[PDB]
């Protein structure tokens, strides 16, 4: 029971670790060595075997360098001499690079499993409640840290101080979030009704009394002409096809001005609608909402993709069904009927587009959408 | 009951864990109490206000040299090209609530985080508070300095600016290009191509958030244990030894004047924030390579290594088909600076011999040559930095051009000389004077001696008086001394009432001598332990 | 010296205080309070001046707040009602924050320095060489660890694991680094000699043979046209205009096309030069470069703005002097004489840009430049 | 596409369905409408800075 | 830090104009084409984004 003032001198390295796990609470238990009998080959096999995984992942890791540095890599473009060389240079990157410090891993298990001294050290555990001399000298101190302070006496800085910090919480707070908190019902977007909010408006919304919005099909052509002016004829009976609200003014994307009206029609989220042929001997199972009887065109109804419900688009068409799928949450929409949810999540029917055709036969919205295109949020159904 | 919710917090802490001891020991720590020791709280205060409003900023900001034009609410620049880097600067600007604000008091917490560095740095240096116990905390802190200066660099380089950008293009791309053997390869793999490549500021942008603030953030965490654990050292004075930490303990007093000091930098540049303009990017154009401006100046940390770039006197090297473009030059000499400023304790230990456990500062006149060397380096410093300024220095001050080009040139070598000499021969007259007071006596106003007509300045003696008037000289302990009776205990008994109204007499008398019984007290508690350690 | 098993409930507070400084090795001398005499107004004085400055602090806290929540911000144009309203609505946000937190740090202050009391604390440093005990101790676990653990006497595994260590080491920071090395000598941009390196080439090599460059001045036009081609009466004896390398491929940026080629026109490091008309008087003191005396058109000289050092643009041109100033270092080049620096960190002159007039007297380049033109580099002057 | 349309899903809908401040939290987040020019951004400092930290 | 060092947070539309050939000059934004840019152009780019989901 001393600290051993000059004894640790000819302590042994057994006995001072001994006496770091007394001081430590750690009481090491049969700490023994994996190999007591020397000489024996077992040995020098399990020495060998560490010693091979650990030659394993350095070879494996100069396959690592050599094959980054020196392998065909970079995109091969198709069918193309090369493309199956650069198919499994990744692969081969990873399968070197993991297999590597793998081997590294299993070496060093290996060792620690084999070679290193197996110990049941039992450590002292001290937990719950520190002694009442540190409890009591703890509390001791901070009570006197506060009443020594003298606070508890001041009301009039007790206050004070607890009102500024509060205020200048508040003020901070405010300050810190208030950038980021904006109105989402201030009119911004313009519209022949005054500025409307943009959950209110979309890119059907006529920008001025009497504006001629067609129905463009998206062709794929990468940035020019990329909507196109569309025609009934163009569909056939049980086809969809998905349309944009293009104006006259949003001409092809040659010019700078267009190319950005083009991008934003693109990008425009309640913007994509999918025009359905009805089947003509089909028409007659065909339900109307209330104020869309006469949005369909003869035996085109022009549908919003955007699920009524969180607004991935509905783009799954089913003919001889007329079922319309949003692969997201799998609710289907009965285009037959207003595509109103008949299965998942969503409960509100899409809303549909009023069509026709202008002078030419090209298919135009005659309107806007009587409600909300969008997902469904609290200002709505009023 | 709050203090039952207190108490029954506290049994359920110590049941759970048990942080008894550790606490009480945090608690306990005795913290001296000079005012130069807030230096590095400052330099750590502003990096904590700089993360918070970046933090801020990262939510508005957008790192991108795609082309875009304004269309914002910014009249004078409306059509005009700008990568969305500064256009997302101009909408944290003018089209965020506060986002002005937020900017300006983030670039005015960087702007103060180096400079409180810098003072950091000059005291631990002239106060030797970077000997044996603290070379590395030395070390550390410098890779901190540099870190806090390139970071700086990128941080006002992040919004794609007129006045950035040329800057970058003169720092980096030109400095990295000059370098002989990899220079080109650096810059080709930093930018990821020529110079205006398309992920420069994307790339400055991962470094300056999360990159470097990190490693600031782990060298500071670093820094701040090894100051806690190596009990921070303290001037020699009345009861300070080498084994001792006198001072305040940090519960009670040194964690309310910490935090009330955090407040009052905050408060600071807050208030610098909204007061004072810095870096107005609107005024600067977006970046391109063919606009210009006369200023052209980097941040006052880096106001140093332009200056190093302005004085070198363009002096290249033609190997066999090769170049050394004068940039090469400035790297060279800049990684001199960070070498050296790095190494200076062992540079330290091996000139003087000094390899003793150093826990007792040394004042800087107590310790000449050091102080002349630190004069020295401050005045090449300001030297640079006022070349890199010296387009605006000859523009409002009528000084050619020319004239302030080569009188930093002159001065580069001709200034840090006379700083040395001056700053040595100054720190012996400060230890002359010391001297002075102790074997004296504080000096006083003037008497007439009564049979002749001698003048004598009737001094205070600070030690034991002889049997005749001259005292016996004191020993030097390292301690500064009082050379105005002001500041001892002579007029300094006003009428403790108020302002304008007094206070009863029996107030004023049981206040004053409360007082006086106090500080006797005090002073007495000192010198006994003092007494105690030795005698 | 004992732990104090019973005796911690009935020590006082002040006891259990220096108990524990006493554990920790701190002895407070002299921690007595500001305020020893009760009663009297000087406390209640100091109690009201921090009282005073907390409230000032949540003052300043509450008008940060309604400043914020309720101020003229948001960008006012010139000289419109509302702008110095706007001008001093972030100073204000300012003001108010940091005249709150201050006043709180300054009562904080306050408080400590009145009323908090005053200690000289003083604790026992026990800094450098843990006893002996302890650093024997740590120096046996630690050898008995690297012994036990049988290393440094299996040198087969000694000397694996070091190999695999070090070349998974190296081939990971070389996969690290690879991405980001890039080669700045792969010749990538097209020219008529073939592809060749980016440093080499700019926006005056010409792409194919006979390529005609003209000297567009680019006028501030936002987006439209920026660069108009140009004629030698434009620019008058004495002035400096700048110009950049515009081909007639380069239309105007109407299309998207174009003002993909123009914005990397007004983008390129090294395509911007100045074109400055040297007076007939001063065309006597010109002294001309090898292989570049017929560069000159007549008294028009074109010069890279690009500074020789560091690249930054070197656009203060002096006449009068005739000497192009670089603002980001102060270096002057001698225009009169090929563009050598005469002044400041530049040791090499400007590029010279040979120049003619084509068919309808427009300013083309004669040719490219006889050197690499951007800022100096390891591989240049040969 | 794949995360962009996870993203439209749960980001944009579920916060905008949100009774009381369902379209308050969705235009703070987006800075306006579902493709807001700052989505991207704000998640990259969320993702790299500061859940992370 | 090794996709930070590479990536560019932003919804910039940009034709792809890249190296992937089946996705070329379709409007896309910098986010995507930073990451194709990762995936193709980067040597062993591909490999660490893989790693890192
Ligand atoms: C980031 C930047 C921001 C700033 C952060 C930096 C702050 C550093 C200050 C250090 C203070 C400190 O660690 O005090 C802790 C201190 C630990 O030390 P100690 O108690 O004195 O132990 C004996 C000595 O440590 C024994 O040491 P010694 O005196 O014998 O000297 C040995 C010393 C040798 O000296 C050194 O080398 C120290 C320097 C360390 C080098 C770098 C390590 C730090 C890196 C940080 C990176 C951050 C990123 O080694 C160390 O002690 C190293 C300790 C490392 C901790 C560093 C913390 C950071 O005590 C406590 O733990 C008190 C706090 C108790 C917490 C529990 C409270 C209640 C629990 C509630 C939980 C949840 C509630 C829900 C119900
Ligand atoms: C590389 C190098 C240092 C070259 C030399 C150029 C240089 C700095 C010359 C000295 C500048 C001076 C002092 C000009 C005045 C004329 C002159 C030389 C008089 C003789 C000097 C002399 C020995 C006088 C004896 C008495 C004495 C010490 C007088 C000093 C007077 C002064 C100016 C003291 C203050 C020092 C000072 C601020 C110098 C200018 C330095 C800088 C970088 C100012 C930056 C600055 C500027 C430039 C603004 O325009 C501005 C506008 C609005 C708000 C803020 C600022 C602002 O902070
Ligand atoms: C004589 C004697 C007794 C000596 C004592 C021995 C001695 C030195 C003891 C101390 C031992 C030391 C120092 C050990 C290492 C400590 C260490 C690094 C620990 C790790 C720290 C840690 C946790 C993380 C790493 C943090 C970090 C980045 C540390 C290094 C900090 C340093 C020195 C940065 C230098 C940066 C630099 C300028 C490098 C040169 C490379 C060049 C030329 C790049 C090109 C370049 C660029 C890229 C610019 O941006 C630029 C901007 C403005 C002007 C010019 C340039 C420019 O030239
Ligand atoms: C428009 C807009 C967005 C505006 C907002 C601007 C913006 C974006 C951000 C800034 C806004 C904010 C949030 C401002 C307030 C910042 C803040 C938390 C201030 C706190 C200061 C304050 C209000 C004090 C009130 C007075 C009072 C009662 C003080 C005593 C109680 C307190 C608060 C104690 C705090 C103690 C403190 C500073 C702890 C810091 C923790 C850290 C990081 C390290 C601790 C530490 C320290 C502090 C050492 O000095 C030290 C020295 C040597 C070795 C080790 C250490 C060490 O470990
Ligand atoms: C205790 C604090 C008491 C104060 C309550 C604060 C909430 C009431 C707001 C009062 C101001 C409203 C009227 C005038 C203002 C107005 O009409 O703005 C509106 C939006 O109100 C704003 O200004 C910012 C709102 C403030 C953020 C509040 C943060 C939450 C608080 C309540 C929690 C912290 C308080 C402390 C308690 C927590 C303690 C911690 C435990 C709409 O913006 P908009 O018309 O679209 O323009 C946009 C510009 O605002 C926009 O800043 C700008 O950035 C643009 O993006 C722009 O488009
Ligand atoms: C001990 C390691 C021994 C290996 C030494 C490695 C250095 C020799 C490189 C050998 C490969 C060169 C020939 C084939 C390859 C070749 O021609 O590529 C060149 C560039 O070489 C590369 O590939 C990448 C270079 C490798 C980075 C090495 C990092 C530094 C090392 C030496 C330090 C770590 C080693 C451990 C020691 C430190 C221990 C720590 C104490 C140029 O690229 P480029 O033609 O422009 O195409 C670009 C594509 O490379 C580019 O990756 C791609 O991303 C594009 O951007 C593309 O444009
Ligand atoms: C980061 C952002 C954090 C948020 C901070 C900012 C939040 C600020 C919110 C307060 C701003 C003012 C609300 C504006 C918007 C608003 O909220 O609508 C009001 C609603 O008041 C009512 O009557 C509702 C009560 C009556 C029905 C009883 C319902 C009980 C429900 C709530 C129980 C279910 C709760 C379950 C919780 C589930 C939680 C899920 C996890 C009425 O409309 P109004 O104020 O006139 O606004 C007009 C627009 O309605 C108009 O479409 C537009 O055209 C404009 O004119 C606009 O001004
Ligand atoms: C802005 C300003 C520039 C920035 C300035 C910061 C850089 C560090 C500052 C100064 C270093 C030079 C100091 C002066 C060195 C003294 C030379 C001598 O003669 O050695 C005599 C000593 C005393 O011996 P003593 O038994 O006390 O007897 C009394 C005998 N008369 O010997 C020794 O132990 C030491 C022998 C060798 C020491 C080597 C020190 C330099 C190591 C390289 C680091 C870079 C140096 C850069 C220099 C600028
Ligand atoms: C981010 C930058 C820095 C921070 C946050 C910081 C913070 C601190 C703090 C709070 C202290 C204790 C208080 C004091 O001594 O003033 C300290 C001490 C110290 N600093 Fe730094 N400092 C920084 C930069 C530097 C630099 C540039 C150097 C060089 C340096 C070297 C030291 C040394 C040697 C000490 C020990 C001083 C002592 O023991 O009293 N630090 N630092
Ligand atoms: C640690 C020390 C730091 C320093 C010295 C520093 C320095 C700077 C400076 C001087 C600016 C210029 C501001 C302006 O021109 O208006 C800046 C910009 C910026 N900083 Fe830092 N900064 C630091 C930390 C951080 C951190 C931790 C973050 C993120 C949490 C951050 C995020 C930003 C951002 C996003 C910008 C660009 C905003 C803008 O262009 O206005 N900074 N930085
Ligand atoms: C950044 C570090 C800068 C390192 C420069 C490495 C220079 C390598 C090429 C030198 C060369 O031979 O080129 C031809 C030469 C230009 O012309 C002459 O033959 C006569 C020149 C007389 C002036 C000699 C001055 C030498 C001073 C340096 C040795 C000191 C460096 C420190
Ligand atoms: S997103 Fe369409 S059903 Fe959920
Ligand atoms: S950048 Fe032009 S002279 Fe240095």
């Amino acid at each position: 029971g001393q600290p051993t003032d000059a004894e640790l001198a000819e302590m042994s390295r057994e006995e001072l670790v001994k006496l770091g796990g007394k001081i430590d609470g750690v009481e090491t238990i049969f700490k023994e060595p994996r190999w007591p009998v020397p000489g024996t080959k077992a040995e020098k096999r399990t020495e060998r075997l560490v010693a091979y995984w650990l030659m394993l992942g350095g070879l494996s890791g100069l396959a690592l360098l050599l094959v980054f540095l020196f392998w065909p890599w970079e995109y091969q473009p198709f069918g193309s001499e090369g493309e199956f060389l650069y198919s499994l240079a990744t692969p081969l990157y990873g399968l070197t690079f993991g297999l590597s410090i793998l081997s590294i891993g299993i070496g060093a298990v290996l060792f620690q499993k084999k070679f290193i001294p197996e110990e049941i050290s039992v450590q002292d555990r001290h937990d719950g409640r520190s002694p009442e001399v540190h409890r009591k000298t703890v509390a001791a101190n901070l009570t006197d840290a506060l009443e020594g302070s003298t606070l508890k006496r001041r009301k009039v800085i007790g206050l004070s101080l607890g009102i500024g910090l509060g205020a200048f919480g508040a003020g901070t707070l405010v300050a810190f979030i208030g950038g980021l908190i904006k109105n989402p019902w201030k009119p911004v977007v313009p519209t022949a009704e005054g500025k409307k909010a943009v959950l209110w408006t979309s890119g059907w919304t006529p920008r001025f009394k009497g504006e001629t919005i067609y129905l463009a099909r998206a062709t794929g052509r990468p940035g020019e002409s990329p909507f196109v002016k569309m025609r009934p004829e163009d569909i056939d009976a049980g086809g969809m096809e998905t349309v944009f609200p293009w104006r006259e003014s949003d001409g092809d994307g040659t010019t700078v001005e267009s190319e950005h009206k083009l991008t934003e029609i693109a990008m425009g989220v309640r913007n994509p609608v999918m025009l359905i042929r009805i089947k003509p001997a089909d028409m007659h199972r065909v339900i109307k909402r209330k104020g869309q009887e006469s949005f369909n065109f003869g035996e085109l109804f022009a549908y919003t993709k955007v699920c009524s419900h969180l607004g991935c688009p509905s783009s799954l068409y089913e003919q001889q069904t007329y079922r319309i799928l949003c692969p997201c949450h799998q609710s289907q929409f009965d285009a037959l009927e207003f595509a109103k949810p008949i299965f998942g999540p969503a409960a509100r029917a899409l809303a549909q587009l009023p069509i026709t055709i202008d002078e030419d036969g090209y298919l135009v919205a005659n309107g806007d959408f009587v409600e909300p295109v969008g997902p469904a949020f609290w200002e709505r159904k009023s | 009951d709050f203090a039952k919710l207190a108490a029954a917090q506290g049994d359920a802490i110590d049941s759970r864990y048990h942080p008894s001891a550790a606490v009480r020991r945090q608690l306990n720590k005795v913290f001296p109490t000079h005012w130069s020791f807030l230096l590095g709280e400052i330099a750590l205060y502003s990096f904590i206000i700089l993360l918070l409003t970046g933090v801020w900023l990262t939510l508005f900001f957008d790192p991108s040299m795609a082309h875009v034009t304004y269309d914002g609410v910014y009249q004078p620049l409306r059509g005009v090209q700008m990568s969305r880097a500064y256009e997302t600067a101009l909408d944290i600007s003018f089209e965020v609530r506060g986002g002005l604000f937020v900017r300006q008091v983030h670039h005015w917490a960087a702007l103060m985080f180096a400079a409180s560095i810098m003072v950091h740095l000059a005291r631990i240096f002239f106060t030797g508070a970077f000997r044996r116990p603290r070379e590395a905390n030395w070390v550390i802190g410098s890779l901190l300095l540099i870190l806090a200066m390139f970071e700086g660099f990128f941080g006002y380089s992040l919004p794609d600016d007129l006045l950035s950008g040329t800057g970058i293009r003169a720092a980096l791309s030109g400095i990295t290009m000059g370098i002989p053997v990899i220079g080109t390869w650096m810059h080709w793999a930093l930018f990821g191509g020529d110079f205006p490549g398309e992920i420069l500021i994307p790339r400055l942008y991962a470094l300056h958030i999360l990159l470097i603030p990190g490693i600031i953030l782990a060298l500071i965490g670093a820094h701040l244990a090894l100051v806690w654990f190596q009990k921070h050292t303290q001037f020699p004075g009345p009861g300070r030894t080498e084994t001792n930490v006198v001072g305040v303990r940090v519960m009670p007093v040194f964690a309310v004047k910490s935090g009330a000091f955090f407040a009052m930098i905050t408060g600071v540049l807050g208030l610098m924030g909204g007061l004072l303009t810095i870096n107005p990017i609107w005024n600067l154009g977006p970046y391109k390579p063919s606009q210009v401006s006369a200023g052209s100046q980097p941040d006052f940390y880096m106001m140093w290594t332009d200056g190093l770039i302005r004085l070198w006197p363009a002096w290249e090297f033609y190997p066999f088909g090769h170049t050394i473009p004068q940039g090469v030059w400035v790297a060279v000499g800049m990684g001199l600076v960070f070498a050296l400023l790095i190494a200076y304790p062992f540079i330290e230990k091996k000139v003087t011999g000094d390899d003793a456990h150093h826990n007792l500062l040394q004042r800087p006149r107590d310790v000449p040559v050091r102080t002349a060397i630190g004069s020295m380096a401050i005045a090449l410093y300001l030297l640079l930095t006022f070349a890199c300024m010296n387009d605006i220095i000859a523009l409002k001050f009528h000084i050619s051009l020319n004239a302030t080009t080569w009188i930093g040139r002159i001065g580069m070598v001709v200034l840090p000389a006379i700083v040395y000499f001056v700053a040595y021969r100054w720190a012996i007259s400060l230890q002359r004077s010391d001297r002075e007071v102790l074997e004296h006596g504080v000096e006083t106003g003037i008497i007439k001696r009564l049979p002749h007509g001698a003048y004598v300045e009737l001094h205070q003696p600070l030690g034991p008086v002889d049997e005749h008037g001259h005292p016996i000289p004191l020993e030097y302990a390292g301690a500064p001394l009082p050379k105005r009776m002001n500041k001892l205990g002579s007029g300094g008994a006003p009428g403790t009432g108020s302002f304008l109204f007094p206070d009863p007499a029996v107030e004023h008398e049981a206040l004053t001598e409360a007082a006086h019984a106090s500080e006797h007290k005090s002073l007495t508690a000192l010198k006994e332990h003092q007494d105690r350690i030795h005698g």
